């Protein structure tokens, strides 16, 4: 109900240093492959979490 | 193969993770089919497999 949101600001958004920290049971992405994810550079993110 | 559970949904043409980009990578013209069952009783050992 609460849930917060955060900016991101300069990073580098590789989710291969997450690998053996937790395995994602869902992970599905909506307007972007995951596949992509990689070759991109985004202007604005937020967590929502 | 046998993988972790909630990696199952890894298995599929387009996918991210360390099973999707380090150990198997279906095609993106795959035309054939996944089957996977949770094996909890055969490749499960009291110790741990
Ligand atoms: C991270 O890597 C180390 C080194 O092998 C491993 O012991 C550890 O279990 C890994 N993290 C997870 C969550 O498996
Ligand atoms: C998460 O935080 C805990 C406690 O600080 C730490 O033990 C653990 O290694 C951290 N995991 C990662 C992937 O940074």
């Amino acid at each position: 109900y609460a849930w917060n949101r955060k900016r991101i600001s300069n990073c580098v958004a590789d989710y291969s240093v997450l690998y053996n920290s937790t395995s994602f049971s869902t992970f599905k992405c909506y307007g972007v492959s995951p596949t992509k994810l990689n070759d991109l550079c985004f202007t604005n993110v937020y967590a929502d979490s | 193969f046998v993988v972790r559970g909630d990696e199952v949904r890894q298995i599929a043409p387009g996918q991210t993770g360390k099973i999707a980009d380090y150990n198997y990578k279906l095609p993106d013209d795959f035309t054939g089919c996944v089957i996977a069952w949770n094996s909890n009783n055969l490749d499960s050992k009291v110790g741990g497999n």
